RNA sequence: AUGUAUUAAGGAGAGUAUAACUUAAUUUAUGUUUAUGAUAGAGGUUAUCAACAUAUGAACUCUUAGAGAAAUUACUUAAUAAACGAAGUGAAUUGAAAUAUCUUAUUAACUUCAGGAAAAGAAAUCAAACGAGAUUCUAUGAUUAGUGUGAACGAAAAUAGAGCAGCCUAUUAAAAUAAGUAAAAUGGCUUUAAAGCUGUUUGAAUAUUGUGGGGAACCUUCCUCAAAGGCUAAAUAUAAUACAUGAGUUACAGAGAAAAGUACCGUGAGGGAAAGCUUUGAAAUAGUAGUUUU
RNA sequence: UCUUACUAUAGUCAGGACUAUAAAGGUCCGAACGGGUUAUCGUUGCAAAGAUAUCCGAAGAACUAUGGUAAGCGAGUGAA
RNA sequence: GACAUGAGUAACAAAAAAGAGUUUAAGGUACCUAAAAGGUAUCUUAGAGUCUCGCCUAAAGCUUAUGGCUACGUCAAGUAACGGCCUCUAAGUUUAUAAUCUGAAGAUUAUGACGAUGAGAAAACUUUGGUACCAACAUUUAAAAGUGAAAAUUGUGCAGGAAGGAUAAACCGUACCUAGAAUCUGAAACAAGUAAGCUAGUAGAGAAUACGAAGGCGUGAAUGAGAUAACAAUCAUAAAGGAACUCGGCAAACUAACUACCGUAACUUAGGGAUAAGGAGAGCUCAUUAGUCUCGAACGAGUAAAAAGGAAGAAGCAUGGAAUAUUGUUGUACGACUGUUUAAUUAAAACAAAGCACUUUGCAAAAAGACGAUAAGUCUAAGUAUUGAGUGUGAUUUCUGCCCGAUGCCGGCUGGUUAACGAAUUUUC
RNA sequence: CUUGGCCGUUAAAUGCGGUCUUGCAUGAAUGAUGUAACGAUACAACAGCUGUCUCUAUGAUUGACUCAGUGAAAUUGGAAUAACUGUGCAGAUACAGUUUACCUCUAGUUAGACGAGAAGACCCUAUGCAGCUUUACUGUUACUAAUUAUUGAAUACGAUU
């Protein structure tokens, strides 16, 4: 569907803009993608699309018993004719009835853990890299899901739930039954890329970005002096948020209850 | 502009779809492809009646002097519906 | 439809408005017919045209002599 | 305006 | 100094912003009306 | 300008006998008195040569069904401005010779709701050892008591006048006499510290056989009233119309408006003229004439 | 209805050259068009921002049209 | 408010331009003529037109918009040769409905309604998603050929390119004006500004440049006729010298475009530099001709065919003959670059920028951030740590050192302090 | 300080370029530093070119000028509105003394009328304003922390005693 309106430009429903360095860019529409993937069954992958309004690519799939047509996050390698499935429904009948007893945690594993399959996070073996890690047990895809990002199965629990470590290095607490794609977001060498021009930003939808210190005192706490001054003034945002230092944005009293080893800050020192 | 901006807008002024009607009545309905349909149900029609032998012109001889009809002790003198039922019984009493 | 002309109420004197328009209609006749033609500048006594012919022109000329004194003139 | 300014 | 505005100006604009519709169908613009008719105004909107 | 009387939804568009007003734009009738009125003719367009009183036909479009770029569409026996009133919210200029509390000010303004007025109202009122006896408006009390560092702010009793009306069986139809109420702590408002209003947390009693509230911190006796339920005209506010009065105006005056919220200005909100008559004809100013000087 | 940004629907950019392309470039020369570099004139001007010459961009972060949105306690918009 | 002064002065100069005849209506004079009339000539006011000359011309022309203080006899069922109304919807709007939030006012989400700058059957008679789509760009296609549109076909790049509905003739618009000659906006009869189509031909790569067929114009006396001082503006030429001028080569001049021409340095991010620099050629006439074309009958002839063509020739001071394209080179500072900026005194070294770096955001019901008399809620985003926001720096080569004391932020003890709360207390009347 | 010393450029270098540097008061993302490319940026030099100049002259058009028509503006206490020296609210058409000048216009010109225009932006004043700044005074918020209320249990573990 089309992606047109006054919030392509930064304005919300009042007409102020709230999202500063915005509009301008290309044309562009939505794509539909499915997160959930309840509907089990094979899916053929038909084609390997690119998204506009994404990082990662898009995987046009066809579920082979109705033949309904839908778009899922594509997977590091996946190609055109490859075969997914969603085990998140539960297992099959001829999946089940081959090994015989209630659960084979071994030959599950070995049929099932296959790339650009979803299945519950418990399903998953040890060490499994993934990059559509869930949260509840009923909803979408929210981890992992940008351009050559992935996540890993930490440990397992009669638990309800399972430790996964994220990208940003966050081991933290999910469900037991969060859904979970096999492999690496495609693309992963989106972050490599190098505009060269002012212009393709502006293709974009992005507008320039004017500095605090090109400023007047009355717009931002930084404006003001004669020539190139700082002012003896901490980093802030134009509306007195500090904007280095380590300063956490995050609510106090909205305490994360599911992480387990915090991410490590760098504290400003350099990386490379 | 400055002083005919300030009339009353007609549709001899502006074309961007600006419609005015002049109260000439409703004959029909609008299609969907830009049509009209008569309803000959809304035309009007003007019964004029044959005019041949008659002898009444819209004038009067002066002669004739102007003379107001009277009607002594009625307050309601020519909107009495007695006199109207009276009379009536008198003249046509089938109708 | 023809249109008339907007003015105001008193002529030189009121807020600015406009009259009534007016409407033509024209038919297209299954029998010609054809107007008599006026007659001539000589045969209309019956209608007074002499004296309203010079009361005609005596108001033409006030209209023209105004002309000349509203474009800030005289006639010498 | 006036440009002789004894600033 | 002065400029130009109405340059380029149309009729369309004139009824969407000083029309007598914007005013009934709207809480301020009541007002206007109100206020134009007790001082004796015969032009309430455009 | 004030006073009195009456009245309680206002405008626009276009059209039309240019004193006559709504496509019927000068409708049609009745009664009385008509020069001792009222305050023995001529005349239906060469008209209305009849005033008063009571009736009567007609009275378009928009604001004002729905939509829309008001006076259009499309339908249809579709239809209520401002000012004044109560509550809620609530500034600043200013003064203090600066300025914070204070003052400006329970002001302006805005929002909601309501009627021709509204609100308020027949004491859980004031008084002080005697007594008064609802509310509302005006004056005195009063540049007072009192508060405030100051600047300033500022009552009540009572008196006089305008009106006067009491009740629950309310001249419109309501109470089985009022409990999360009175009251306390705390945060505010108001204010003199009482009384009154109020968010939060808590939380009573049952009639002079002295139960409850009040009487300006507070306690006590006495006096006084009887909350947590209600009704009520008049005097008052505003607007319109009419009339009365005038050491009020008489045209740069009086209303902004003697043809006006019109012309004109502004995108807009909004701003906003000039202009009387047949009388008189000052000063400045201009071209000449007489005398006189150059 | 000016103007800044955004937004919806539309429209315009003679000709030529280089470049890997027939079409892939905030490429080149240069009209329309859009800017306003320098100079002179004008300064009770033709003009309360104009005239002439010169100069810059001219397939792009381009320009333009008709609508819409965000402004006045907090500051709307702002390649500032 | 009236009337003076300046002053009967400035002004009526867009570097298009006028000259000589004719003529209508009304009226004012002189003469002829005295029966009024009429005639001849002339002047004034308001017009019209002929001949000649010039200006605009991808306009100062024609046909229509926005619009209009110009004027009202402007005529349509639909297509050819027409818009609106009407139907559908975009961005958005809503004193419509429901729910929710909210000191009132109101706000929010859904639905409905409304809303063009878009889409709407047929007619010279008519009533699924590349099996795709109709954004940009390129390509091909109504068969005699060429050109320009319409629509379609095929392909290319990334920046990945609407929605919805479908599929016997009413009502409204129709005049005139388009800004160099009487009409729009700029206070106005203003040397400014404003949309679309057409806009002869010659000549060219061309909408450049020059001419200009038709058309219009050469203003409402808002002017006209003379004279051709100083000086000013806008221009032309110039002996010898050639920046001696000046803050400074300001201004002006030199240079210039074209060819399928030759040639081209240091340096370089290897792309450039470069159209470097510096040279050559050009018009008219003509020998000559492989094919194409024409004429006659393979061949012959022909440029009253397009082209090719050469060390050919003629004339003049001169053949890029007139007009149009405004020098070359060199060393630094600043900013990489193309761009943007004080509308109307500063266009730049300032802003932005690709790139670089740090801080922040785990999305379990609110990701952080922004907004919300203040919330629901909205953008962020139908995004997810290679995401978004904020801050600084400002491509790339070579590099970015020392100090955590002060200040800020972040983290950390079964710690100290610690208001409210509160064990234990203490009063006035 | 200062035109810093030296070298190149110029007949002549307070300039520009290179270098030495003991830097009033350079410095590393308030980035340090060197190239290619780019620039209506700024500075300096060369060649060519020219009326920029030595040094102006001539010519053309439109104004200027005269005649006819139309017809402004700023401005103005009133004026019979000379020169010099002195004087004086301290720079005289107007006062003192002396001198000079027949009355009146036209076109030029701008020395003066402390010329006209804008109740000086500079400077200072006022217990006058506005915006901005901060470890100014006094305040409100974002945000942070504890707790009554909505709101009830159960083990503990333990401390007061
Ligand atoms: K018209
Ligand atoms: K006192
Ligand atoms: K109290
Ligand atoms: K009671
Ligand atoms: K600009
Ligand atoms: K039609
Ligand atoms: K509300
Ligand atoms: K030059
Ligand atoms: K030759
Ligand atoms: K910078
Ligand atoms: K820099
Ligand atoms: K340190
Ligand atoms: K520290
Ligand atoms: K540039
Ligand atoms: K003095
Ligand atoms: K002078
Ligand atoms: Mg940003
Ligand atoms: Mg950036
Ligand atoms: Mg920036
Ligand atoms: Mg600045
Ligand atoms: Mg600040
Ligand atoms: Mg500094
Ligand atoms: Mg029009
Ligand atoms: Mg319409
Ligand atoms: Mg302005
Ligand atoms: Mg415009
Ligand atoms: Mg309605
Ligand atoms: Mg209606
Ligand atoms: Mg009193
Ligand atoms: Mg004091
Ligand atoms: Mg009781
Ligand atoms: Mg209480
Ligand atoms: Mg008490
Ligand atoms: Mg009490
Ligand atoms: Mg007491
Ligand atoms: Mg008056
Ligand atoms: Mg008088
Ligand atoms: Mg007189
Ligand atoms: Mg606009
Ligand atoms: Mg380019
Ligand atoms: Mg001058
Ligand atoms: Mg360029
Ligand atoms: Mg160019
Ligand atoms: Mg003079
Ligand atoms: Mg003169
Ligand atoms: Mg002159
Ligand atoms: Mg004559
Ligand atoms: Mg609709
Ligand atoms: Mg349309
Ligand atoms: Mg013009
Ligand atoms: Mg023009
Ligand atoms: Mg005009
Ligand atoms: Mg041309
Ligand atoms: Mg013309
Ligand atoms: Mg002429
Ligand atoms: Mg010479
Ligand atoms: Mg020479
Ligand atoms: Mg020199
Ligand atoms: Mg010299
Ligand atoms: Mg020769
Ligand atoms: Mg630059
Ligand atoms: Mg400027
Ligand atoms: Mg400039
Ligand atoms: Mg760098
Ligand atoms: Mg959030
Ligand atoms: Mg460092
Ligand atoms: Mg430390
Ligand atoms: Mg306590
Ligand atoms: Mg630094
Ligand atoms: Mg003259
Ligand atoms: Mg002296
Ligand atoms: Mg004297
Ligand atoms: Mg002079
Ligand atoms: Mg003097």
């Amino acid at each position: 569907f089309p992606k047109k309106g006054q919030s392509k430009g930064g304005r919300n429903h009042s007409g102020r803009v709230t999202v500063r360095h915005r509009g301008g860019g290309h044309k562009r529409r939505i794509r539909m993608v499915d997160f959930e993937r309840w509907i089990p069954g094979p899916h053929t992958v038909l084609r390997i699309e690119y998204d506009p309004g994404r990082s990662a690519h898009i995987a046009l799939v066809k579920e082979e018993a109705t033949g309904r047509k839908s778009y899922i996050v594509a997977a590091d390698g996946m190609r055109a004719g490859d075969v997914v499935q969603s085990y998140r429904s539960g297992l099959p009948q001829d999946l089940l009835d081959s090994m015989g007893g209630v659960v084979d945690p071994g030959i599950l594993a070995a049929r099932t853990c296959w790339r650009g399959n979803c299945l519950p996070v418990s399903m998953i073996p040890v060490g499994t890299q993934i990059y559509c890690v869930g949260s509840r047990p009923d909803g979408k895809a929210v981890f992992c899901r940008s351009a050559g990002t992935y996540a890993t199965i930490i440990s397992k629990e009669t638990g309800k739930f399972v430790n996964v470590r994220l990208q940003s290095g966050e081991i933290r607490r999910v469900s037991k039954d969060a859904c979970a794609t096999v492999g690496i977001a495609s693309n992963i060498m989106h972050h490599y890329r190098q505009l060269g021009k002012a212009g393709r930003s502006r293709w974009l939808n992005i507008r320039p970005t004017v500095r605090g210190l090109a400023m007047n005192a009355n717009d931002h706490p930084h404006g003001g002096g004669r020539g190139k001054s700082k002012g003896n003034r901490h980093p802030v945002s134009p509306w007195g948020t500090p904007a280095k230092g380590g300063y956490k944005t995050r609510r106090k009293s909205n305490v994360n209850k599911w992480v387990v080893t915090p991410r490590v800050r760098n504290m400003g020192v350099r990386r490379n | 502009g400055l002083k005919y901006r300030k009339l009353r807008l007609t549709t001899k002024d502006v074309n961007k779809g600006f419609y005015k009607g002049n109260r000439t009545g409703s004959m029909g309905t609008h299609t969907s492809y830009g049509t009209y349909k008569i309803d000959y149900t809304k035309v009007r029609t003007y019964v004029c009646p044959d005019l041949t032998g008659f002898k009444l012109t819209p004038f009067v001889s002066k002669t004739i002097r102007p003379v107001h009809d009277q009607f002594p002790g009625d307050k309601l003198g020519p909107k009495n519906p007695a006199t109207y039922l009276a009379r009536w019984k008198s003249e046509n009493g089938l109708d | 439809v023809n249109q008339r002309m907007h003015e105001q109420r008193h002529g030189d004197v009121g807020n600015w408005r406009r009259p009534k328009s007016q409407k033509m209609m024209i038919a297209e006749l299954a029998k010609p017919f054809v107007w008599p033609k006026p007659p001539a500048e000589d045969a209309r006594e019956a209608f007074d045209y002499a004296m309203w012919k010079k009361q005609k022109t005596a108001q033409e000329q006030d209209t023209k002599f105004q002309g000349i004194r509203a474009q800030g003139e005289v006639v010498p | 305006a006036a440009a002789a300014a004894a600033a | 100094g002065p400029r130009p505005t109405m340059s380029g100006a149309t009729r369309l604009v004139q009824k969407r912003r000083h029309g007598f519709l914007s005013r009934v169908k709207t809480k301020n613009g009541q007002k206007t009306l109100k206020r134009r008719l007790a001082k004796g105004r015969l032009r309430l909107s455009a």
